[PDB]
């Protein structure tokens, strides 16, 4: 799949008052990893960040070009955009590419910028946006992340809980993918503060 | 599907099967495949439903604009020619055959089929779609010039009972419409009105 | 994706499954296939989700300028006209199958729209991959001038049918009761099925992931 | 023109543990968006101390399984002695192999006893190369169901974590768990579980249901 | 068959408390053609089982010969053992997957009825040598339309009557009638008990399209 | 998969990585790359698993009945020409099995390279799998006839560590053999995982 | 077929490249240059199909020429980078798309070295060490074994030579001369030409 | 080609058009596609000119040789059930729809189609070939049961003069053959002869 | 890809080979002999596809060596070159082709010096050079231009020198050393392999 060539893993997940994102840190043009410092994760506002994973040029174009747009948006609005906001403002862009889209598959976390309510969201390669109350996968090693996660999942996790579920789903999937991995990067996303962690993962 | 129209004096009569499949899947057993283009004007459709329905809109609309301007009841022939020009204009992209029967107060009943690739004739009698092979022998035996009112309706429906007997596409009510100066009449047969012919009877 | 529709004596009854699936994946379990075109008129979608959605949103926008401008309540034929001939000029490349249902001036109407234009107005529609299996509970138990409690079981089933015997639906039972007095956007209107409590709490304790670095940017309120 | 293979859905899992071998199915039979049936297991009982588990296409496991009842009745009669655990995947790689040029659609996981009494799982690609390993899951949930058990029974990427030998109740919890949480996600995989429990006394069957949807 | 030519469309079986009843139409179509519609596509293998086949009917009446060739035999033996429907069913994959392993399948689906020791059995088998038991079981169509109907019945109630299973073939039958182009009225209902197998032939199905008027 | 092997002074040193992988899912980290033919001879398996399992399994059942037969041990090159024939009859079939066969014998320590294709070479330093590039050039860069078995053994391991670190298909851990004019001995199984930190260390 | 490396240290970045140009079975010359001086601190190498390369190579030249021009100062390496990603991008859904492997290198008196790595399907990465064609694949192992954050532009050269030494070696290719270059705070410094006959 | 056999009360009626054409070129205008099994069991051939005349004769021999090892005239079904194998055998290896219609003692006159792929069925009328799906219609409105051979005879006509009129690959005389107890009668309608049936105008 | 060279002298057959063996992008071996000794006074050097060459050269030379045991005197190099053609010919419709490119240099004592060239065609051709490979349109040009029948054996040997040297210059692939061998009435006499 043109997916599978640059490869690529990202998960969101939702706290009680907090959300974490995290992504594989290897750039590999195929069997072979050019870089082990890869950014998937990208922020957008502050306490909103949204990780794309794909095609490597995708990825660093849609980010490029969400960035022209919420900076245009929140000029004029004179304000910092609501979680929803982006995942609308995404899906349009991906949806005017619909007949030859950019091959990436975004995650979004953010909290409201007013009630700081957690938000985790995914969009397909087309502009479809899914929301959910606990985890969004997206990648090469979806299904792997997918099984990790359904298990490892509780409702109501505090800051650090949501970070070790994260992390050993996040380890554990991209140690079953080959494309994905080198090192995994977790954000955790909380009113107060932004604790960015990159945990110890195999080199293989 | 299976449509068929035949002329008798001063009107047309015009039937259909009510059948629309997705391969082997019917997605409704009783579509209406007769339009009224116009008030004593109407089109049977066969092939594709989408490039049916929207070339007949489109009629419709030109038709109606047409009658409109000039201040006179519409020609057959009119309604005819312009399908048979939408139809000549995107035969590759359209796979629709239309077979278009009316009144008109100048030629009376006329039927023109336009079949696929957008030629325009004139006939006595006209059969389309899947099922019209199955009946091209019963019709050309049966046909009778001089044919009244109620001997069309007759011949039409034992005619489409059948073609929807020996066709998978065709099926479901016979739809009949019998256009005259006086107006339109439409009739829909199903089951024991629906004609039967004895099937063979050696197990 | 069962989605399925009836007219009632006094209106309309739609019904959803609540399964996104890509390829052989559960992507969504609580996806929204009813969506608004107009107070009174209401849209199933299956098919491509992205197409669906955007083929509704554009729909929606044009009858609520419409009904700004006219001053009065959407008609169901406006929407069935705008889909079936936006649908038509993509020539199916816009995947969007979709049963829309209203209640309007004229009367209560029930429409199915192809992707490739194609549009049968019926008084019971099913679309999807479990529409087969739904469409054989509507043959077995419909009757015209149903009540509407009536309605909303039979239609409950259909969906129920797809959901059970269909692989592509699954999850959840939506129903939309339109009519002329009243709307009931009913979501969940029955839950089938729900996961199993888990028997063994792996519960990952603190310390337990090795972090090779840490940063902490206070983020001022 | 005609297609000799279909895919009919399935996930099939076996842990091994140092008295005890759990080889665990779902029921679900399929065929494209359509189920055949929810009640045809995907393990089977070889021997007294064996079980193996198959997905994959359905007319091949069928055959297969009748295949490998056949070789253990002519091996008895010839060396007297019911086949060994390890001596079965060893016959299986061979007549996997054999059709390698139209190969077999079906992953096969053994699990059983060993002679010292140990679990011992086998797993082997449709072809036929097998590995000892002490879990393996396979079939359409495969990649949903591994990355748990390498995180619990193998303790991966854990740090701090004693490593206490497993146990039947706890692996028993671990199939059920995972086969759930497989079930929100595979539509292939559903309707119930089906764990054969491999020990000195002999092979139990217990059924638990998962989602019909 | 690499080619299909006459074919017949879905068989729908129920099994009841005391037998198995299956169901199938009665017409053979050449693509969308109705060529043959007198033609019978259920069997009585013996008076324990009964085998009814979707698919092409050449290879049916191949099959048929074959099996029935096979009871004679046995018959004449006199030994006193029977084939049960259950080994009929694995002679039937036995025979699905060879033919299928030479890629030269024989182009049909059939669902194996019989009642033997008091226990009732019915059974699917593709082209393909898939094969398996259920309670209620159709091929073609009816997996999607009428599968549907006789599993919901089975699961409110798994143990059903004769004449319960007999209504809900004839329902089941009419559903296929409404949405399968390939579908004919005139039907064959096979009814397997302790006495033997009875095949009734051929019913038909009464049809509503009151729906044609209510559309505007 | 990486898979590596050089004869130096002190005899042949054996090396490979322990993935498995079917498609981009790794479905095994613990699969051991070389088959024990003799007390005195090893085979390297790369390529699809199965093909290389059966074909030195049965190279491994002849050279048996050729030692039971003839009373004395096949050679190096004998056992090297023999799965090439083998392999040749099923030429353009599919098969994918690239193999190295190392041994020591009474001409002395042997190195001899397999392929699916029919290729056999004899070579003092050969490298086979998706990572043979990546070895390649480690082991290259620090190889040498006169290398003490102590150096030897940390230049196997190093060229198998660099090759997983780019190669996708290529993990797991290193199993080191080293074949003597006394036999094979099993030398260590290293993670790459405890490597990376001692190298990056 | 064609070489591109980078090395980048604290206060320089080393960029070799293939001197030969070929077609068919034949190489046509040996003193190709594939290096673009794109401003007095950076430069582009680019590898990729006929015709391709010079174009999209010439044309970023010449636009981060202009920027100096028109402006008086010239654009930082991770600007030139960031431009060259975007123009390949855009062109990569378009009917002409360029099919070239881009090797940027630069220093910033502000931001130091810096090396950037940029495939066909134009995907940017900043890297220590990067290499393109079917050279990196035996070259690049040496590189991770041997390369210390920390080295000396002396040590990098020895680097270097062993890079090029393996591909003498090993590679099936007859690639005999590479060109070497230098960035640093004095600018780009062209070395001596590492040739193995 | 056209082909139809319609069962009276003591024998069968079989007809057949006499066009034989190689894409739009009749290489054959006059071919008879009713030809003798045996003494009064006829077929009627369709589809590749080889494999039907190959089928055929290969019946004729094997037919031939079992009537006088049993000193019997031979059934009907049995000449329909050896043409069935043949077809069924080699149905990737042959193009062949046949029409079995004959006389014998024991079940009187008897009409089995065997249509390509091997199917063998017994129907009171039989139509095949491309020219059958225009009269498919025609056929089951004027069938009327308990029909004479000479109403069988206008009826066989009636229809294959319909087929031919439609049907490019059909055409030419009209060949009609009745089999009987009494013996084989074979008739050939050309010119006026051949039904006419009124054309459309205006 | 890999490369065959041989001149026919007066009294003398100088025949010279590439020495690499190689896998997809790699040089697996720089030492590889692409020259079979069929007899004392025959040499084969066949390239070609991977597995043919190695199989089908082998059966040639077990055969010669059978007839040498058999009858006790060694096959003419006309004779072998036929009994090659007439195996690979045999093999080119059956269902197993060996795609090989060879080139037979042998000296007869009644017939004198033989160099001949079959492609994986089986097409035998007696030539006073010949050559194979990717290397071979841009060798023989220089062999046309400067060869000589009565050529000396130093000269043949400088003449060989320039056609490798010319390899180095202008040909895409690595090639860099080659196998240098000149069979006589004496016999077969390895010779300096020259390097670059
Ligand atoms: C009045 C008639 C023109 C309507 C009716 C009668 O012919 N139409 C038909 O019978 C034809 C059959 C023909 C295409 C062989 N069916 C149709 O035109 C379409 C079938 C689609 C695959 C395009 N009918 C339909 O229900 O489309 C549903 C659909 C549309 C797009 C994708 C998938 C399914
Ligand atoms: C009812 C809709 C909301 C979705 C519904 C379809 O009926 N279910 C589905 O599973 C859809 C439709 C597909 C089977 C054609 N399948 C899908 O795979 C997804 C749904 C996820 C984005 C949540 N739709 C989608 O567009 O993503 C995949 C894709 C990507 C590019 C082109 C076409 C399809
Ligand atoms: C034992 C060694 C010889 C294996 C070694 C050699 O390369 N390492 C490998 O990675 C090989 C190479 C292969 C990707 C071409 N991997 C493999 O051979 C793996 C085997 C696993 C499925 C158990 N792939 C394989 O054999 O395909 C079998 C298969 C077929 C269909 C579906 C899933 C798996
Ligand atoms: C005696 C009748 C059975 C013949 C009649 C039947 O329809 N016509 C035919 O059989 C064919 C056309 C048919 C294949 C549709 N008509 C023909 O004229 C010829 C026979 C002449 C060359 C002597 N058949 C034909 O197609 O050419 C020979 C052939 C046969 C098979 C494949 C390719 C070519």
């Amino acid at each position: 799949s043109i997916m599978s060539y640059n490869g690529g893993a990202v998960m969101a997940m939702k706290g009680k008052n907090c959300v974490a994102i995290a992504a594989d840190r290897r750039f590999g043009i195929q069997a072979q990893m050019v870089t082990t410092d890869f950014q998937k994760i990208f922020p957008m506002g502050d306490r909103l960040y949204i990780g794309l994973a794909g095609l490597a040029t995708d990825v660093q174009t849609v980010a490029q070009r969400l960035k022209f747009r919420l900076n245009l948006y929140e000029l004029k609005e004179g304000r910092q955009i609501k979680p929803y906001t982006l995942m609308s403002m995404v899906a349009n862009l991906l949806y005017e590419k619909r007949f030859g889209p950019y091959y990436t598959e975004p995650v979004i976390a953010g909290l409201d910028p007013k009630t700081f309510k957690p938000f985790i969201c995914s969009l397909d390669l087309i502009g479809c946006p899914m929301v959910t109350d606990d985890f969004v996968v997206s990648g090469t090693c979806a299904e792997q992340m997918y099984g990790m996660c359904e298990s490892l999942w509780e409702p109501n996790m505090d800051p650090d809980h949501l970070f070790e579920t994260i992390s050993q789903a996040m380890l554990n999937a991209v140690d079953r993918d080959a494309v994905s991995g080198m090192g995994v990067i977790v954000h955790i996303i909380e009113k107060d503060k932004i604790t960015t962690r990159t945990l110890k993962a195999r080199m293989d | 599907t299976t449509i068929m129209a035949v002329q008798f004096d001063g009107g047309v009569v015009l039937g259909a099967d009510s059948r629309t499949t997705t391969g082997s899947y019917i997605a409704n057993r009783v579509t209406d495949k007769l339009t009224p283009i116009h008030d004593r004007i109407f089109c049977c459709r066969s092939g594709s439903a989408a490039d049916t329905q929207a070339v007949a809109d489109a009629v419709t609309y030109q038709l109606g604009f047409h009658s409109i301007e000039l201040n006179e009841p519409p020609l057959v022939h009119t309604a005819a020619s312009l399908f048979k020009e939408m139809c000549y204009r995107y035969r590759e992209d359209l796979m629709a055959g239309i077979i278009i029967a009316g009144w008109d107060p100048q030629e009376g009943g006329q039927v023109y089929s336009v079949p696929m690739g957008g030629m325009m004739v004139r006939q006595s009698f006209a059969i389309g779609g899947s099922g019209s092979s199955y009946i091209y022998g019963y019709v050309d035996a049966t046909y009778r010039e001089g044919m009244t009112k109620e001997e069309c309706l007759q011949f039409t429906a034992n005619a489409l009972a059948l073609a929807m007997e020996r066709d998978g596409s065709s099926g479901g009510v016979i739809r009949l419409a019998a256009i005259a100066e006086s107006g339109v009449e439409r009739q829909v047969l199903l089951g024991d009105q629906i004609p039967k012919f004895a099937v063979a009877t050696l197990p | 994706t069962t989605i399925a529709g009836v007219v009632y004596k006094d209106g309309i009854v739609l019904g959803a499954d609540t399964r996104a699936t890509e390829g052989m994946v559960v992507a969504d379990k609580n996806c929204s296939k009813i969506h608004f075109i107009s107070p009174n008129i209401y849209c199933c979608g299956a098919g491509t989700a992205a197409d669906t959605d955007m083929t509704t949103q554009l729909i929606s926008s044009n009858l609520e300028l419409h009904s700004l401008s006219t001053g009065r309540l959407p008609r169901v034929v406006t929407a069935n006209r705008m889909l079936k001939q936006m649908l038509f000029r993509y020539q199916g490349y816009i995947g969007a199958a979709l049963v829309l249902g209203g209640v309007d001036v004229t009367g209560p109407h029930l429409y199915s729209i192809y992707p490739h234009g194609s549009t049968d107005k019926l008084p019971y529609v099913t679309m999807g991959s479990g529409s087969l299996a739904a469409m054989a509970v509507f043959e077995d138990k419909f009757r015209p001038d149903m009540e509407e409690e009536e309605a909303k079981n039979l239609v409950s089933e259909a969906i129920a049918a797809g959901i059970f015997n269909d692989l592509g639906s699954g999850s959840n039972i939506d129903l939309c009761v339109i009519s002329k007095n009243k709307l009931d956007f009913l979501r969940p209107y029955t839950v089938p099925n729900k996961k199993g409590t888990r028997l063994g709490r792996y519960r990952c304790e603190k310390g337990t992931t090795a972090v090779l670095t840490e940063k902490i940017t206070p983020l001022e309120i | 023109r005609f297609s000799p293979y279909v895919f009919n859905g399935g996930t099939i899992l076996a842990i091994a543990g140092e008295d005890f071998a759990i080889v665990a199915s779902d029921t679900r039979l399929s065929e494209g968006f359509s189920i055949h049936t929810r009640d045809s297991p995907k393990c089977y009982k070889l021997t007294d101390k064996t079980v193996i588990g198959c997905s994959g296409f359905h007319g091949d496991c069928l055959t297969l399984t009748k295949i490998i009842e056949a070789r253990l009745k002519m091996y008895k009669h010839s060396n007297n002695k019911a086949m060994t655990t390890g001596a079965i995947a060893a016959m299986l790689s061979t007549i996997l192999y054999s059709r390698r040029f139209f190969p077999y659609y079906v992953y096969n996981i053994i699990g059983g006893l060993d002679e010292e009494g140990k679990g011992a799982v086998y797993s082997f690609d449709p072809v036929g190369s097998y590995q000892r390993d002490s879990f393996k899951a396979g079939g359409s949930a495969s990649a949903m169901l591994q990355p748990l058990l390498d995180n619990q029974v193998g303790f991966k990427n854990m740090q701090n974590v004693e490593h206490v030998p497993l146990s039947l109740d706890r692996a028993m919890r671990l199939v059920k768990d995972v086969f759930i949480s497989a079930a929100e996600r595979d539509v292939y995989t559903g309707d119930a579980l089906r764990i054969c429990i491999v020990t000195k006394e002999g092979i139990r069957e217990e059924t638990v249901s998962l989602r019909k949807d | 068959t690499q080619n299909p030519m006459v074919t017949g469309t879905s068989v729908l079986g129920v099994k009841f408390e005391g037998g198995v009843v299956i169901a199938a139409d009665m017409l053979g179509s050449y693509g969308s053609l109705a060529r043959f519609r007198n033609i019978s596509r259920i069997m009585r293998v013996n008076n324990s089982t009964m085998l009814g086949a979707s698919g092409d009917y050449a290879d049916f009446q191949y099959l048929k010969q074959v099996l029935g060739q096979m009871v004679i035999d046995e018959e004449l033996l006199g030994d006193g053992h029977s084939y049960s429907p259950r080994a009929i069913h694995s002679w039937l994959t036995r025979a699905m997957y060879s033919r299928r392993s030479k890629m030269n399948p024989l182009w049909n689906t059939m669902v194996i009825g019989g009642y033997a020791d008091g226990e009732s059995f019915l059974g699917y088998v593709d082209m393909l040598g898939v094969a398996y038991e259920a309670p209620s079981l159709a091929t073609g169509y009816g997996a999607y339309l009428a599968q549907p109907l006789l599993r919901e019945v089975l699961e409110k109630q798994p143990v059903l009557s004769q004449t319960e299973a007999r209504d809900l073939v004839e329902r089941c039958m009419r559903v296929l009638y409404y949405r399968d182009a390939r579908s004919y009225n005139r039907f064959q209902i096979a009814t397997v008990t302790e006495k033997g197998v009875e095949i009734e032939g051929p019913l038909s199905t009464e049809t509503n399209w009151d729906i044609a008027h209510m559309i505007s | 998969t990486t898979t590596l092997a050089f004869k130096f002074r002190h005899g042949v040193i054996v090396a490979a990585d322990s993935r498995a992988t079917a498609g981009a899912y790794i479905a095994s980290q613990t699969v051991k790359k070389v088959i024990e033919i003799n007390p005195y001879l090893l085979g390297t398996m790369a390529g699809g698993a199965a093909d290389c399992s059966f074909w030195e399994r049965l190279l491994a059942r002849q050279c048996r009945i050729y030692e039971l037969r003839n009373k004395e041990r096949i050679s190096v090159a004998a056992a090297s020409k023999l799965l090439a024939n083998m392999v040749y009859q099923y030429k353009g079939m599919g098969l994918s099995m690239g193999t190295m066969i190392c041994g020591w014998d009474k001409r002395g320590p042997g190195l001899y390279y397999v392929d699916s294709e029919g290729n056999r070479i004899s070579g003092a330093t050969f490298s086979v799998g998706s990572g043979s590039v990546y070895a390649y050039g480690v082991m290259d860069r620090g190889y040498s006839y006169d290398l003490e078995v102590e150096q030897a053994y940390d230049l196997a391991r190093r060229a198998i560590y660099q090759a997983t670190y780019r190669d996708a298909y290529s993990g797991g851990a290193v199993n080191l053999y080293h074949v003597r004019e006394d036999g094979w001995i099993r030398v260590s199984s290293d993670n790459v995982a405890d490597l990376h930190e001692k190298y990056s260390g | 077929m064609e070489y591109l490396i980078g090395i980048q240290g604290p206060d320089y970045v080393l960029v070799a490249s293939d001197r030969v140009a070929a077609s068919n079975i034949v190489q046509m010359k040996d003193d190709h240059d594939k290096m673009f001086k794109m401003s007095e601190k950076i430069l582009l190498l680019c590898v990729g199909e006929a015709g391709d390369t010079v174009q999209f190579a010439e044309y970023i030249q010449k636009n981060v020429q202009l920027y100096k021009m028109r402006n008086g100062y010239e654009l930082s390496p991770t600007a030139a980078a960031n431009f060259t990603r975007r123009n390949l991008a855009d062109c990569l859904r378009s009917r002409t798309p360029y099919h070239v492997n881009l090797l940027l290198a630069g220093y910033d008196e502000h931001e130091g070295p810096a090396l950037y790595y940029m495939d066909y399907l134009a995907a940017l990465a900043k890297a220590p060490f990067a290499a393109h064609g079917y050279g990196a694949f035996l070259t690049l192992s040496i590189l991770d074994r041997y390369y210390t954050p920390t080295i000396s532009r002396e040590r990098a050269v020895e680097l270097l030579r062993k890079c090029l030494e393996e591909l003498q070696k090993r590679f099936i290719l007859n690639l005999p001369t590479f060109s070497v270059r230098i960035i640093d705070k004095n600018g780009i410094h062209d070395l001596d030409n590492i040739s193995f006959p």
